[PDB]
């Protein structure tokens, strides 16, 4: 009987629908019965019509869709009891006692003082005619639970909110296309991005763009001070042969005196070093767009829970705020959140930015920090080590990925900046065996390469047995101090033979470390190879294209065939931000009986349909699920046994699953990644005046950390499968099985 | 004694000046002459010798008709105003032996060039009375030969249709709006969205007629002072108050009103919230409307021009004027620098002297058609105006075929064009399996179809069932019910044997005695009657990103070429024009096949490529295969075979894009299109109730097989920006191979050869 | 005759013989008659995966009762349009593999 209703209130964000489709379906599934609110509190307020009871096809497709389809007003009414009490007649009057809010800081703050007022409410309506006190009986006391949809990040106690990787996407791609024109004038641009009052959005783009500098309130600037610092950077990067400069500003942007900083401000005195300067203010393409595969994820997962958190409400739980901590979900007491983000202008009011800053997601601090490291302390100044300066090496083993020269230049930048020389080993181990081609790396030479795919010096898949001996003849001969070898299980293979062959081969002593990096996320030890998000993202725009081609086409399956070789996750994620009826992957058997409870699901399914225009269905299928049943088997199979009810159709995206230019979410990664690198390889350089010196850089739910190759080549599967023996996603999976509508359909057929 | 030309880009950047460059560089040295680029536009003339004046070789524009910007850069020019200036200009590239200079830019650099030309004698003396330059040199190049190319985000250079990179431009703003407009919708705002193109307005016209803004601010049309507060509210009350959530007014950067006084977004802001009061936000775009990779169309279109201005310096003479090159009518053409100019200056003066329409005519071949289309579908139905009295008909329109790029648009416009005339459309749902089955017959209201324009994917459906399998007999029934005057359909070749068999069914069905019409649709444009089918520029655009990314990839590895699955049917043409685009090594057709011989010369021709190319960094190779090209050799057998046959030397992939072909979101070209061949469509239905009604009287022997009846039943075709009529009669009886769903005459064949010398490929 | 009395050498093996006959199951069924076929698909039936299923599990155990005996092998007729989509040698593979180890199968053409 319990009846849920979403609402989705404040400025709209990419994956708010995502949000509101898995609260729809994750209730109807556990029998709820789930409300639409329209145009926000407003909608709340006009009550009936402005309220609507959806059906499980009403979601359909909003995986993919801009912005909030049921809408987002403000609402004065709203601000007065006698709306509030209005409202919640309209929802007592549908039977309706928990309130699902996804949107701005703002909208969750109201979103409490409204069931923190229901009961009191609830009299005044039991009083003056409207309802009896036995009609509201039931429907006493209001269980609330928020979601953050926003852009800004600016939610303190979660890591991220639904959209703001998004709204980053769509700065990246902005600045991109600027960069053209930019260097083609050795121009200098001041972009300005959204936030608010969080400079999230700037210090991100910032990272992911090459900046020359950024400009964000967390770090207000020195008040009268920056602009020489700002003309200081640029100039230098210009006389390093930087044609073009490019700075971020952030809307919020403020000095020392709380005086906010301008994009014109940053214009005119770099007018005044006498660079040719514009300025661009991006607006609200920063809001727009469909969602990237993180908010997709993001929002699906979260949406899920909230119903889940109402379902477990209790008459004393606290209004709950669904979060995302350790890269798990999790609820918080909603009024503290609201406090300690509210408590960040406190600090800012109090130029006590340190008090601030602190206040941000888990990551904000570091980032900030590597952006420095690797943008402006290359004055000489900053950490130039006295002479125990090092020759690192850097190898790119495995298929292309899209971070590989965003991390290769990272790790470049720092290097010189600390005096250390970073040297390419060119076209992997076979390339060093064949040529010993190793050349230095200068300043200039990694230019651009933050944002350009595959690799610049040259990357295969060949391993360090090759001659094992003749690699450690080069690494010698180069005199190497320590090695980055950026690639996937390959790279991992050749890290653990490169370790064994340390008893025959002293230079092999020097510290090495693997930044794993491949679409598949195959390498052991990590939950986040390097251009995996670019790859999902990569395979959101391809299926979001062939899923309008079978909608156009009506009643049309389409069986598409993702990479990861032998590891489903890949095939997992996008399944669920995909909708995807079926998942074959490797961890799953395929055997006839799962087809047919595929075929079954299917034509069941579409005996329904009728809606057409936004109804094309699909299967994601792993690249190896089966050696017998191929992704084109599979396909006929089905077929065959639609008989005419419905047609298929086979999508192998391939090789572009390794991008074009990477993400931002990598980008930003590759240089969090490469720096990290390079100081473990000091911190061992100097630890030596003993295999975890030879590590892996992991992350494992949000915590970076080296893990010794031996040790892991023990949770691999070798020489067999090539991929890490543990599987983080088959939560994903069943919900997925769920809002993906298969056990819906598995019920029907019985 | 080989000669030189050289390439520079002056002012304003714009997408595909790469391309040109890069073809520039190609057909000089394929013609045997040295190529020589000169960096930062004239400061490097006045600067000099090498590093600015640089000796370009067939590698070094390798990868370049996908980058943006210029690589060889642009500055604004000091030193060249002064004679000084001008003089090393003339030393410099007489030390270089370079006396013919391509410049590819805007028109102020342009005539620039031309001026340089005339002073040159001027300077060569001066520059020998003083040394400087040998006798021997002066000589040796007492002329100098220039040709102009012009690049610019603006197309409002008057004796060319499209100026390379405007397009570019075009899809940036589209896809800005687009974004914009989800979350617009979110919160029903309105977007004042300032767009560029300094005082054109091109850009801001199409793109509101791709993005459906509520209207839009063009100085071409400055008609206000007055009116334009009472002429946009009015509609966008109008379109406010009947559903559309969202409000989009496009506004030229440099918009005025009658006055020739400016009229800025802000303006246009405060009425919106002032008058109408709704919520408003003003957007600028700014210089993204200049970055990004150039589009197919500015790709292959500044290739070509890049390929011809180099035969026109070779050809120029002391007494020829300076050439210019541009296209008209889709044609790759030559036009005097002068004259040209000197056109364009007229714009601004009849602009100055309040005569609008003469600046309107100035603009390209189908500028003024698409102001009238967009105000068409722009009012439509929201003013009774109902332009024609009574002789408003019932058209019904229907998809059928594969989906594509631009059908939706098509659907859309071919309503709300109805609805400013007064007819009445009908939309078949699901094409003839769909009437047939489940009487799918509905009315296309203004409200159902926001969005419409600019949706992939086919909103009514479609399908490849031919009228014939549906049951002709259901089909004419319903349609003598409904009573449908004229049918509109739009699709591929099923839709065209749909269009045949409806009119040879005309004596037996006389509810097919109406007139009938084609706008032909699929991306593998092999729909006879026509040279531009609808869907094709964005599926050629999907296609040649999906291969940008590929072949990015095999340059990662490095020694390794990839088969490129293409669509198209027994269509060469995507892979021929993405191969173009792209500079794809090799690429096969269904025209031509794969002969052994040719596979094996290519494997060869690859391997040296690889062996030459050392281990460098951007020499990954593409081959471009479409599908039919091939029974025996797929993608992947292909790829098998190359890599067995190269022997270690380099090896092969294949590559699937399969469905993404069709593209996601259709093209501003696309859509743009859609709207005009939908238009001149129903114009084709009014047009021709004349004939046939008069006729279609009693099914009596009135009724025959003669040209003036049949020639009712046609497909709306084009020819370079043009647009015929043809009887499906005359094209599916002589000009058709129906056996293989496709023209028997293919249009291309000459640019294939085009692509294989800028590539360096033989036989 | 002959490929079945290779089946029956190696033990636990059947053969998928791709037989003529276009759209006519005339000659898979009464070659398959003639030769004591134990299961034989035609065009005017198809093969459901269903029926391959059981088709299979009845194989299955038909090699089990067998033991190792000696005259055991078994023959599959399938007329070629009896499925576009399993050829004799996809057929023989799907067997295989739904087989897991307990019996194989190969293509004969
Ligand atoms: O280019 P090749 O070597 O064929 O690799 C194809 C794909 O196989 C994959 C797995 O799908 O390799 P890997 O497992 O090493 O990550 C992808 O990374 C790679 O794009
Ligand atoms: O999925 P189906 O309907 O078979 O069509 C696939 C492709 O075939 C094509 C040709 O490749 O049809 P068509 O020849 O009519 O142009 C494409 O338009 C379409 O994308
Ligand atoms: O050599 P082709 O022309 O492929 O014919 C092969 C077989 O085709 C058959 C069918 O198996 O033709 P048909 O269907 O007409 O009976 C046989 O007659 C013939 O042996
Ligand atoms: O669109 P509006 O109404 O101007 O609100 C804009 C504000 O909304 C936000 O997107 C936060 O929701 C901020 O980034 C931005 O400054
Ligand atoms: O980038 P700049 O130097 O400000 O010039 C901008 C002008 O250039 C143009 O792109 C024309 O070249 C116009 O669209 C725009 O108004």
């Amino acid at each position: 009987k319990k009846k849920i209703a979403v609402m989705t209130s404040g400025g709209d964000s990419p994956g708010m629908n995502a949000a509101v489709r898995a609260v729809v379906r994750t209730g109807i599934h556990f029998g709820c019965d789930v409300f639409a609110v329209y145009e926000g509190y407003e909608g709340l307020l006009r009550g009936g019509k402005y309220l609507k009871k959806m059906a499980w096809e009403d979601v359909r497709g909003w995986l993919s869709e801009g912005g909030t389809l049921i809408g987002t007003a403000r609402s004065m009414e709203f601000r007065k009891r006698e709306g509030r009490r209005q409202a919640a007649g309209n929802l007592i009057s549908q039977g309706i006692d928990a309130l699902v809010v996804c949107g701005g800081d703002g909208s969750l703050t109201g979103a409490d003082l409204f069931r923190h007022e229901w009961p009191s409410l609830v009299d005044e309506l039991v009083a003056e005619g409207r309802f009896t006190k036995e009609e509201v009986a039931p429907y006493k006391n209001l269980s609330i639970v928020g979601l953050v949809g926003s852009i800004d990040n600016d939610m303190s106690g979660t890591d991220s909110t639904i959209g703001a990787y998004s709204a980053l996407e769509r700065i990246c791609e902005m600045v991109d296309y600027i960069d053209a024109t930019a260097k083609s004038h050795s121009r200098a641009f001041v972009v300005e991005v959204m936030g608010r009052h969080c400079g999230w959005l700037a210090l991100m783009a910032g990272i992911a763009t090459g900046a020359d500098y950024i400009f964000i309130p967390e770090r207000a600037v020195p008040h009268g001070k920056w602009q020489d610092e700002l003309k200081e950077v640029c100039q230098r990067h210009r006389s390093k042969g930087r044609r073009n400069n490019t700075i971020i500003v952030a809307e919020g942007a403020l000095d020392d005196q709380l005086n906010p900083v301008t994009a014109n401000d940053v214009k005119d005195a770099l007018i005044e070093l006498g660079l040719d300067t514009k300025v661009t203010i991006l607006g609200h393409v920063q809001r727009g767009g469909t969602a990237v595969a993180h908010d997709r994820w993001l929002a699906t997962l979260q949406g899920v829970d909230a119903v889940k958190a109402v379902l477990e409400f209790t008459p004393e739980t606290p209004s709950p705020l669904i979060g995302i901590l350790e890269n798990k979900i999790i609820r918080m007491p909603l009024v503290e959140s609201v406090k300690l983000t509210k408590s960040v202008a406190t600090a800012i009011e109090n130029k006590d930015f340190d008090k601030a800053i602190s206040l941000r997601d888990t990551e904000f601090i570091e980032l900030y920090e590597n952006f420095l490291s690797t943008t402006v302390k290359d004055d000489g100044s900053e950490l130039l080590p006295v002479s125990d300066r090092l020759n690192i090496g850097i190898v790119h083993v495995g298929a292309p990925s899209a971070a590989l020269n965003a991390a290769t230049r990272a790790a470049t930048l720092y290097c010189l900046s600390h005096g250390h020389k970073p040297y390419a080993i060119m076209n992997g181990f076979s390339g060093l065996i064949q040529t010993g081609e190793v050349k230095e790396l200068s300043w200039i030479d990694v230019e651009n390469w933050h944002n350009l795919g595959g690799s610049e010096i040259g990357t295969n898949r060949s391993v360090a047995s090759e001659d094992l001996g003749t690699i450690a003849y080069y690494f010698q001969k180069n005199k190497l101090d320590g090695l980055i070898i950026l690639g996937g299980f390959e790279g991992f293979r050749s890290l653990k033979q490169l370790r064994d062959g340390r008893t025959q081969h002293p230079i092999f002593n020097i510290p090495m470390c693997l930044i794993p990096a491949t679409v598949s996320n195959n390498v052991p030890g990590t939950e986040y190879s390097l251009g995996v998000d670019t790859c999902l993202n990569a395979l959101v725009n391809y299926t979001d294209d062939i899923k309008q081609s079978a909608s156009a086409t009506r009643r049309r399956v389409f069986v598409c065939e993702v990479q990861g070789g032998h590891s489903g996750y890949i095939a997992s994620f996008t399944g669920l931000i995909t909708g995807a009826v079926s998942v074959y992957t490797p961890e799953k058997k395929i055997d006839l009986a799962s087809i047919r409870e595929d075929i079954t699901l299917l034509k069941e399914n579409f005996r329904h349909d009728k809606g057409e225009n936004r109804n094309g269905k699909l299967l994601v299928r792993n690249e190896q699920a089966s050696s017998v049943y191929s992704t084109q088997l599979l396909a006929d199979i089905i077929s065959e046994a639609s008989k005419g009810k419905f047609g298929v159709r086979t999508a192998i995206p391939g090789h572009v699953q390794q991008g074009g230019v990477p993400s931002s979410k990598d980008r930003v990664t590759a240089s969090r990644f490469a720096v990290k690198c390079i100081k473990f390889i000091e911190q061992w350089n100097k630890k030596n005046e003993e295999d975890d010196s030879a590590a892996v850089i992991c992350v494992n739910g949000s915590h970076v950390s080296f893990k010794p190759i031996a040790n892991l080549w023990e949770n691999e599967t070798n020489v067999e499968l090539r991929k890490g023996f543990e599987v983080h996603w088959a939560e994903y999976n069943k919900i997925g099985d769920i809002l993906s509508g298969r056990l819906k359909l598995r019920a029907e057929v019985a | 004694p080989q000669k030189a030309i050289a390439v520079m880009t002056s002012g304003g950047d714009a997408p595909g000046m790469n391309s040109n460059v890069r073809a520039i560089v190609r057909s000089a040295i394929f013609k045997g002459c040295r190529a020589f680029v000169v960096m930062e536009g004239y400061e490097g003339l006045v600067r000099g010798g090498p590093e600015y004046i640089k000796e370009f070789h067939w590698e070094d524009v390798r990868g370049w008709s996908a980058e943006g910007g210029t690589n060889i850069g642009t500055a604004r020019c000091m030193e060249f105003k002064k004679r000084e200036g001008r003089l090393l200009g003339a030393q410099h590239l007489i030390e270089a032996g370079v006396d013919a200079l391509i410049v590819c830019g805007g028109d102020g650099s342009l005539t620039g060039a031309d001026l340089f030309r005339s002073e040159w004698p001027s300077l060569i003396e001066e520059l020998l009375k003083t040394n400087r330059i040998s006798n021997e040199q002066y000589e040796r190049m007492k002329h100098l030969n220039i040709c102009g190319t012009v690049g610019s985000i603006d197309n409002d250079m008057s004796t060319t249709d499209a100026t390379i990179g405007a397009y570019s431009a075009l899809d940036r703003i589209c896809k800005a709006i687009d974004y914009v407009e989800a979350t617009a919708n979110s919160h029903s705002r309105a977007f004042v969205v300032e767009v560029m193109g300094r005082n054109c307005g091109w850009l801001a016209l199409l793109a509101g007629i791709a993005t459906s803004a509520d209207y839009i601010f063009i100085p071409e049309k400055p008609a206000t002072s007055s009116e334009w507060q009472d002429q946009m509210c009015d509609i966008v009350s109008k379109h406010r108050s009947r559903g559309k959530r969202t409000t989009i007014v496009v506004v030229a950067e440099g918009a005025i009103a009658a006055d020739l006084t400016p009229i800025s977004p802000s303006d246009v802001h405060k009425v919106l919230v002032d008058r109408l009061g709704l919520d408003t936000r003003i957007t600028t775009l700014g210089h993204v409307q200049r970055g990004g990779t150039a589009v197919a169309y500015d790709r292959i279109l500044a290739t070509l021009q890049g390929l011809e201005a180099v035969n026109a310096v070779l050809e120029s003479t002391p007494d020829t004027p300076s050439p210019l090159i541009a296209v008209n009518e889709n044609k790759i053409v030559r036009k005097p620098l002068m004259e040209s100019v000197k056109l364009t200056k007229a714009v601004a003066e009849a602009i100055q002297a309040k005569d609008f329409k003469r600046a309107m005519s100035l603009r390209d071949t189908e500028f003024i058609e698409h102001l009238n289309n967009f105000m068409a579908i722009n009012s439509a139905d929201h003013n009774e105006p109902k332009l024609p009295k009574d002789k408003r008909l019932k058209i019904a329109i229907v998809n059928v075929g594969a989906p594509a790029g631009g059908i939706n648009s098509a659907v859309y416009s071919m309503a709300t064009y109805c609805m400013s005339q007064g007819h009445r459309p009908y939309a078949i749902y699901n094409g003839w399996s769909g009437l047939a089955r489940h009487e799918s017959v509905r009315s296309l209201n203004w409200k159902d179809m926001l969005g419409w324009q600019s949706r992939g994917g086919s909103e009514i459906g479609t399908n490849r069932v031919t009228p014939e399998e549906a049951d002709l007999g259901m089909i004419a029934y319903y349609f003598q019910k409904y009573e449908f005057d004229g049918l509109i359909i739009v699709g591929g070749f099923e839709a065209f044997e749909s269009l045949h068999q409806l009119e040879r069914a005309r004596e037996s069905y006389p509810a097919f005695r109406i007139p009938m019409v084609l706008i032909p649709a699929t991306l593998s444009n092999n729909v006879p009657g026509t040279e531009y089918s609808l869907g094709s520029d964005t599926a050629l655009n999907a296609l040649m990103e999906y291969c940008d990314v590929v072949k990015q990839s095999a340059s990662s590895t490095r020694g390794r070429a990839f088969v490129v699955d293409c669509q198209g049917g027994n269509s060469g043409y995507l892979a021929t024009y993405a191969s173009l685009a792209v500079g794809a090594q090799v690429s096969y057709v269904p025209e031509e096949g794969i002969s052994l011989e040719q596979l094996s010369e290519d494997i060869e021709y690859l391997a040296q490529s690889f062996e030459k190319a050392e281990g460098r960094g951007r020499f990954g190779k593409l081959i471009l295969k479409s599908t039919n090209a091939s029974k025996a050799l797929s993608a992947t057998k292909l790829a098998e075979v190359i890599t067995a046959e190269a022997d270690g030397r380099f090896d092969a992939k294949p590559a699937y894009p399969g469905h993404v072909q069709q593209g996601g979101l259709p093209s501003p070209i696309d859509r743009t299109r859609a709207t005009r061949m939908a238009i001149k469509a129903v114009g084709f239905i009014k047009d021709n109730q004349a004939a046939i009604a008069e006729a279609r009287a009693a099914e009596e022997n009135f009724n025959a097989d003669d040209k003036t009846i049949s020639d009712t039943a046609a497909v709306v075709g084009v020819k370079g920006s043009h647009v015929v009529y043809n009887s499906i009669r005359q094209l599916y009886d002589y000009e058709t191979e129906v056996s293989m769903r496709m023209p028997k005459v293919i249009h291309w064949q000459a640019t294939r050869l085009i692509a294989d010398h800028l590539v360096g490929r033989k036989r």
